[PDB]
This record gives structure tokens, C-alpha cells and sequence, in this order.
């Protein structure tokens, strides 16, 4: 049985089990992983997941511009596919939050 | 119970036809989904299969819930 | 080129896969009757 | 090639060599131990491995370890047709065939590597308490699942 | 009231009591043990 | 004769040369049709009594080469 | 020893008494995929606790692939890491 | 139709759905019984006197029977034994209808005392107006094609393809998934789950 | 060999020898790994280059582009059908070969029913 520091850890982990962690760049993936395994890392026996009633319950841990109103249970990401160009939707944002205590 | 493991296993995983193809069907929004994400991992471990399986095929096969008749040739 | 091994992040120092497929199976009438008979 | 026709040693070295070739270029394969193309004068071919004991064992079966072990069996006839044609082949390439063929099958019906069929465990590996080593606990399919799993294979 | 003559083995059976009762789980293995 | 032991393996892919009374050419014989010529010699008794004695000539000599063919 | 229960072969390849395997395969196909797909949609809410569980699971320790040889109750830290990280509220 | 009577009464009090395996050994002695009367006893009016069992259990799939007629005689036999389960299941269905108030209280008195006596079972089912059988026979019933049943009195002797719904892949085009009545597809399925559904 | 191998599968392969003579390229390659297979004074060294010609092969050595050859086996995966047919003639040949063969089948009526359909 071999264990690991926390460091290296987070860095195994990377950006961990986001639902939009492959269309986004290297920089932002690397500065994600290197902020949230600080958190995790220092901020260990204390660190609590935000309440979900405030919001996870209202669906913005992960909201997509096609789907506002969360008919495809958060799934509109893989779901739908990306506009074309000039047809409505266009450009799509999509927003995945992360929200500790 | 069974397949939790390899649920979360296919949530954690880096897709990596975005990292590796680069620059009729262009853009890497619909040019890394013609074709199944590379996973590392993949596949299952084919003994939560043999027990998925099993029991699944113990309940058909012994409960005929449905369809009686299949008793028949039994 | 062997992936999961070297790459892949930064460092400061048309068609789905996912197609719902069909098989045809043009089944005759008397085997749709039997099937019919040993189906309840 | 003295007793060996010029044409059987050009295709068991096209084979052998196309074999050699995949084996080495491919990832984390078996080094090359030999690459014998009738030895002394024995009509025969084949490229061996060498069989560590570290590493793979039987620990885990990684989906792109098997596609590479199934390019390099079909490597030999797939060097056979782009250099003498395709009907210059002939049946030395029948076990790299059958193995390819086992290894597809494989995934597709006992690790649930394939999006279709899905994790149903269709066929098992069983040890024999001589022929091969193993035989194949089959499980009865009806047609439309063979020709869906089928499908996959091909 | 003659609530047989209708019994379909096609559409489905079902008597004339609306469902026996809910079913309580409280966990697969606490189920199981 | 100093010859190979496997010669009747290599006869398929050597050229120019001849056994019996049958010769081979600059085109070697595949193993298709190496051993489909087999089946001639099998079927050469059989052949031999229907051409020189008709349907009724078939014997139970010319029976068994069928058989395996 | 030939076989002798041919029953159909134009449309479909079906011998004599195969007609529980239809009804079998599409129920053991879709309960399999209900089911996965239930887990799936549970694993997708849990993401941030996946990876915080995760994180403190590497530094506890755990059995690497390095085939030095020749988990189904888990043991007691690695329970209190987890009922702690679904503490919720 | 006493053995088919235990999942026919589950079946019809618990639901279709909610039937457990404890009425496999008796739905298998009826057939049993059905299979002993075409194929052994000749008691098949399109089999029979003819003897088609040959007991084979010689003690892979354990087979105990064993025949080896022809397909269309097996066909003809099958469709008989289907014929006089599916005849022995109607009249079952029947007797637990007609006999419901009957049943109901029966089944409170088994909860009740865990055990119970033949006279007990006598006083309950007569205190609550049971119906008798005037024939042990099951002749003349029977399921009707259309799916009703036999001697009950009547003889005698789009999907949803609203907006982010529909705003997916692709949609109203025959390499859709299959989708439910509110749109949603089918066993709740996403396009990024690692399984293909089968088109409907 | 033809009347060995049958006549239908001797017009199979008069198309594709017919396919591969309408390219000069393709023709050429094979005329000079026929002479390879010949050998003799006349053998002009190892056969070309596959069809992958040298700005094809230099399109991806472990420089410029590569990484291709990365993706799993189902990235190679040149022929898809979402309609699985209930014969396994027609998920292995193509539908030319159908066509042509298929009077070869020992099925009763299935082999009217299964590609090019009159």
C-alpha cells in the first residue's frame, strides 16, 4: 500500500470529474486544478460543499445558454449539439460552477 | 451497487481526441464526436457482468412474470 | 504515437458515435403467431 | 534458399518481417526474441517474444493493449497483401487470424467494450484441467444479438 | 359487481382493489440481511 | 535424389519444373489449386468407367476416392 | 448427428423452441442500462464530492498496479473520510 | 387449476407486476400435468393415443423428458398443453373473481393466525358466500384472441418535441433515439452515456 | 482456376481487376510488385510505397501532423451502418458482392430479399 501527499494528489486528480473539463483550454484546466487542490489541500477537515438549496437546487452548477430551463436534467452539454453559425443559440455559453465553504 | 465504480471511473476520465486531433464537419465540437471518446480505462471487469448477468437471467428465467407459457418446453 | 503516457496539459516550467441502431427482422406470419401463442 | 522456392521464402519473410515491424513499433508490446524464416531449411516461420514474468501478468486488460495485440496479428497478412497482392496471400496467417479474431470477440462479448451490444458477458475464458490450454464457456444468443455483436467485430 | 367479464390477459390484469400498499426498502443490504 | 523431405510442400511454389509427366510453368501452383489437383486422381476412377462403359459401368472399385474428394 | 429442428431461416435464423430469447435480451439489455443509467444520473450531482473523496482517498493509501502479488467492506478511516464528506446539510 | 390458483390470487390481488417466483414450481406441475395428459396419457384431441415421452433423465440443461417427434407434431402438442394451461388459468381467474369477498377474507384470517384448520377454511368461506364449481372440468374456458376471457357469462355451454427537448440531436429524423410521451428518451437516456439505445 | 473457383466469383474479381487497371497509379504499383513476386534480372527492388506516397508518408512521421495513429481502433472504424441486417452476408460482403453472389447461399427464400432489391 503506497500513499501519496496532497500535492501530488490534486495533480493526479487535474480537474477532477467536471462535466465541461474537456472543451476547455490547457490554462484555464491547469489553473483550476492548481486552485482547487490548494483548497482541498489546505483547507482539509473544514472544507464543506456549499449548501445545495442555494445553488445546485436551482440547477447553476451547471447551466447551458439552450437549455435554461433544465428540461434535459442537466444533460443539454452532450445533449445538444453546438449552433451553427447565424442560427439562434449562436455563439452557446455554457457556465459550471464550483461554490465550497 | 454493481456498477458505481465504473460509473465514476467514466465521469473522471479525460477525453483525449480534443487533445490529440488538431486543425466539411469541422470544429472540435463535432469533429471529437464522430467517433467514441478515448477513455483509458474502458470496457468491465467481467465478474460485475457475470453477476449482473446471472441475476438478470435468474429473474427471467425463474419468476415468469409475464409469460407463462415459456414453462412449456421446460 | 502511444497516448496515456507523455502530454497533454500546460505546464509554466455531423455524425454522434452514440447512433441508435435498429436490426430488421422481417418475420413471417405464422411465427409471428407462434410467438403470439408463447407470449402470455 | 537453397531447397526453399524463392516465392515461399519471399512471402514468409514478408510476413514475418511485417509482423516483426507492428510488434516493435507497437506500444508496450513483447520484445523480439527471433525472427526465423525456415531456420535450417524446414518449412516454417515465426517471430517469438519474450515471456517476462514482470508487468502485464494478469492484472488489467487495457482496451488500447488489446487493439494493439489485434494489429499485430493481422500485421502479417496486412504486409502479405501490400507487398505481393492480394492473391499471393496464402493461409500461414490462419493462428494471427484466429487470435485477432478471439481478441475482438473478446472485447466485444466479455468486457462490454462495445456501445451496442453493451456489458453483457456473452462469453467466458476457462482454464483445461495436448490441444490449447483454454476453452470458452459460450453463452446462446438469438440472431439479432449475434449479428449486432457481429457487427461490432467487423 | 361483475368486475370479471373485463379481466384482459392483453391490457393487463388487475383486480378491483387499487394496488396492495408501497414497499419499503431502507437500503439493498438491509433488504438483503 | 537429394531432395528436400517437405519437397511435396514446396511443389507448390516452384516453377519451371517437372514430376511425372506434368510440367510447371513460369506460374507457380497456389496452395488452392495445389491441392484442388488432388481431386482429379480421385475422380479419374470414377471417370474412366463412366466414359468407357456409361452410368451402369460405375463400380464399387471407384467408390471410395469419391468419398474424400 | 444432424440437426434436425430447423424452423426458420428467411427474415430471421431461428430454430425450433428459441422464443424465450427475444423477451430475455430485452429485458436483460434494458434493466442493465436503466440501471446505469440511474447510477450515472446519481454520480452527476456528485461530482465535487467524487473528487474531494478522491482526493483525501490518495493520501490515505491504496494498492498500486504494480504486480507484486503471488475491497468490499473498506476500512475504517476511509469510512469516516466518507461519512464526513457526506455530511451535506 | 388448484396450482395455477396461488399466482393467479397474487396476481390478481398484488398486481402483474409485484408477482413473486413462489408459484414456479406449481405453474410447472400444472404444465406438467398438461404435457402427462397430450403427450402421455393421449388425452389430446388433435395429438392423440399416441405415445411421445421417453424419459431420458438416465439419474448440462437437465432434461428429464426428452422427445423425438417431428417439429410439426411438437408444434400441434405444445399448442394443446398452451391451450389447456391457458383453459385451467381462465377458470382459475374465474373461481378467484366470482369467489373475491371470499378470498380477501380468507387471505386477513391466514395474517391473522399463521395457521389454519380445514373446518376453519370451511366456516370462513362459507361465512362470506363462496360460489362453488358445478364441473371440475375447464372445458369451455379459455382466453379470447381479442384478450378477454372465456365462460365469463358472455357464452355459454408524436413524442414531445418542445424546445430544448427538440433542440438536441437529431430530433423529427429516423436516427433519433426512441422518446417518451413528455419527450424525454427512452429508459431516461442521454448522448453521452457509453450504450446505444435500439431504435423503435 | 475459374471453373474451380466459380463464375461468379471470376467476374468479382474481373471488376476489381478492372477497378485497379482504370488507375495508373494503382496499375503501376501493381505491375512492379508483380515483378518483385516474379523476381528474376528484371525485379526493380522492393515494391513502392503503398499507395501512401512520400508527401503522405512525410505527412505524419513523429513530426508534423501525427498523433492519428494515437485514437483507438474504433477512430479506424471506415464502415458504419445503423441498420444491422438479419444476415451475416451482408454485414461482411459488400452489397456488389451480395449482388453477385448469394445464389451460392443455402437459404430457401432469404436470397430475394437481401440486397439490390427488384
Amino acid at each position: 500500500t503506497e500513499s501519496y501527499p496532497a500535492a501530488v494528489a490534486n495533480d493526479i486528480i487535474g480537474m477532477g470529474s467536471w462535466r465541461l473539463k474537456d472543451d476547455v483550454d490547457p490554462v484555464i484546466e491547469f489553473l483550476v486544478a492548481r486552485l482547487e487542490g490548494c483548497w482541498r489541500e489546505i483547507l482539509d477537515t473544514d472544507l464543506c460543499l456549499y449548501p445545495r438549496e442555494k445553488w445546485k437546487e436551482q440547477g447553476w452548477d451547471l447551466v447551458d445558454s439552450m437549455d435554461p430551463h433544465q428540461e434535459l436534467e442537466g444533460f443539454s452539454y452532450a445533449d445538444i449539439p453546438d449552433p451553427a453559425k447565424g442560427e439562434a443559440g449562436y455563439p452557446r455559453l455554457q457556465l459550471e460552477n464550483r461554490v465550497y465553504c | 451497487l454493481i456498477f458505481g465504480g465504473k460509473i465514476s471511473q467514466l465521469l473522471s476520465s479525460k477525453n483525449l481526441v480534443k487533445s490529440l486531433k488538431q486543425a466539411t464537419h469541422l470544429l472540435p465540437k463535432a469533429l471529437s464526436v464522430l467517433a467514441k471518446p478515448m477513455i483509458f480505462s474502458d470496457g468491465y471487469n467481467n465478474q460485475n457482468l457475470k453477476t449482473a448477468t446471472t441475476l438478470l437471467l435468474s429473474f427471467i428465467h425463474k419468476r415468469y412474470l409475464y409469460r407463462k407459457n415459456l414453462i412449456v418446453p421446460k | 504515437p502511444d497516448p496515456y503516457t507523455t502530454g497533454f496539459g500546460w505546464d509554466p516550467d455531423g455524425w454522434h458515435w452514440n447512433m441508435p441502431f435498429s436490426v430488421k427482422t422481417e418475420l413471417p406470419d405464422w411465427y409471428k403467431k407462434e410467438v403470439e401463442r408463447y407470449s402470455y | 534458399p537453397d531447397p526453399i522456392p524463392p516465392q515461399l521464402r519471399r512471402a514468409v519473410s514478408v510476413y514475418e518481417a511485417g509482423k516483426a515491424l507492428l510488434a516493435y513499433i507497437t506500444p508496450d508490446y513483447e520484445e523480439i526474441a527471433r525472427v526465423s524464416v525456415c531456420p535450417l531449411n524446414v518449412l516454417t516461420g515465426f517471430t517469438l517474444f519474450v515471456e517476462d514474468e514482470d508487468k502485464n501478468v494478469n492484472a488489467i486488460l487495457t482496451r488500447s493493449e488489446l487493439e494493439g495485440r489485434m494489429v499485430v496479428h493481422l500485421a502479417g497478412r496486412c504486409a502479405e497483401k501490400l507487398v505481393m497482392g492480394e492473391g499471393q496471400m496464402t493461409g500461414m496467417g490462419s493462428p494471427d487470424l484466429f487470435h485477432a479474431n478471439l481478441i475482438a470477440r473478446e472485447m466485444i462479448m466479455s468486457m462490454g467494450m462495445g456501445r451496442r451490444t453493451g456489458p453483457i458477458d456473452l462469453l467466458r475464458v476457462a482454464a483445461t484441467s495436448d490441444g490449447d490450454p483454454f476453452y470458452y464457456h459460450t453463452t446462446d444468443m438469438s440472431t439479432e444479438q449475434a449479428r449486432v455483436a457481429l457487427a461490432e467485430v467487423v | 359487481s361483475n368486475w370479471w367479464a373485463s379481466i384482459n390477459r392483453k391490457t393487463g390484469i388487475r383486480g378491483p382493489d387499487p394496488a396492495p400498499a408501497e414497499e419499503h426498502t431502507n437500503g439493498p443490504a438491509r433488504d438483503i440481511i | 535424389m537429394d531432395m528436400h523431405p517437405e519437397e511435396t510442400e514446396l511443389m507448390g511454389w516452384r516453377t519451371n519444373f517437372k514430376t511425372n509427366a506434368a510440367v510447371v510453368g513460369d506460374e507457380p501452383l497456389g496452395e488452392f489449386a495445389h491441392v484442388a489437383g488432388l481431386l482429379v486422381p480421385l475422380y479419374a476412377g470414377r471417370a474412366a468407367e463412366v466414359a468407357l462403359f456409361g452410368k451402369d459401368g460405375a463400380s464399387l472399385a471407384t467408390a471410395q476416392p469419391l468419398a474424400d474428394c | 448427428p444432424k440437426r434436425r429442428r430447423w424452423l426458420l431461416n428467411n427474415g430471421s435464423w431461428n430454430f425450433w423452441f428459441n422464443f424465450d430469447k427475444l423477451y430475455s435480451e430485452e429485458i436483460v439489455t434494458t434493466w442493465i442500462l436503466e440501471s446505469l443509467i440511474q447510477t450515472y444520473k446519481y454520480l452527476h450531482k456528485n461530482t465535487e464530492l467524487l473528487d474531494f473523496v478522491t482526493n483525501k482517498f490518495i493520501t490515505l493509501g491504496y494498492i498500486a498496479p504494480e504486480n507484486a502479488n503471488l475491497q468490499s467492506e473498506l476500512l475504517s478511516t476511509k469510512e469516516i473520510i466518507l461519512t464526513n464528506s457526506f455530511k451535506r446539510f | 387449476v388448484v396450482h395455477l390458483a396461488g399466482r393467479c390470487a397474487e396476481k390478481l390481488v398484488m398486481g402483474e407486476g409485484q408477482m413473486t417466483g413462489m408459484g414456479s414450481p406449481d405453474l410447472f406441475h400444472a404444465n406438467l400435468i398438461a404435457r402427462e395428459m397430450i403427450m402421455s396419457m393421449g388425452m389430446g384431441r388433435r395429438t392423440g393415443p399416441i405415445d411421445l415421452l421417453r424419459v431420458a433423465a438416465t439419474s448440462d440443461p437437465f432434461y428429464y423428458h426428452t422427445t423425438d417427434m417431428s417439429t410439426e407434431q411438437a408444434r400441434v402438442a405444445l399448442a394443446e398443453v398452451v391451450e389447456l394451461l391457458d383453459a385451467a388459468e381462465a377458470k382459475a381467474m374465474y373461481g378467484l373473481a366470482i369467489n373475491w369477498r371470499a378470498l380477501q377474507a380468507l387471505t386477513q384470517a391466514l395474517l391473522d393466525r399463521g395457521t389454519i384448520t380445514g373446518k376453519e377454511v370451511a366456516h370462513i368461506l362459507e361465512s362470506n358466500g363462496v360460489i362453488h364449481f358445478p364441473d371440475p372440468y375447464t372445458t369451455g374456458f379459455g382466453w379470447d384472441p381479442d384478450g378477454s376471457l372465456r365462460y365469463p357469462f358472455k357464452p355459454d355451454t408524436t413524442p414531445d418535441l418542445s424546445g430544448a427537448r427538440g433542440k438536441t440531436w437529431f430530433a423529427g429524423t429516423a436516427y433519433d433515439a426512441p422518446r417518451n410521451a413528455d419527450g424525454t428518451f427512452k429508459h431516461g437516456w442521454h448522448w453521452n452515456m457509453p450504450f446505444s439505445v435500439k431504435t423503435e | 482456376v475459374v471453373d474451380l473457383i466459380g463464375r461468379n466469383t471470376a467476374v468479382e474479381a474481373a471488376e476489381r481487376v478492372r477497378d485497379a487497371l482504370l488507375h495508373p497509379e494503382t496499375r503501376e504499383r501493381l505491375l512492379a510488385m508483380r515483378r518483385w513476386v516474379e523476381g528474376g534480372p528484371g525485379a526493380p527492388e522492393f515494391p513502392p510505397s503503398p499507395l501512401s506516397p512520400e508527401q503522405t508518408a512525410a505527412m505524419s512521421p513523429s513530426g508534423p501532423l501525427y498523433g492519428n495513429l494515437a485514437l483507438n481502433l474504433d477512430w479506424w472504424r471506415r464502415r458504419q451502418d445503423n441498420v444491422i441486417s438479419w444476415s451475416a452476408m451482408e454485414i461482411l460482403m459488400s452489397r456488389r458482392q451480395v449482388d453477385l453472389y448469394k445464389q451460392d447461399a443455402d437459404m430457401t427464400e432469404g436470397a430475394i430479399a437481401k440486397l439490390g432489391t427488384p
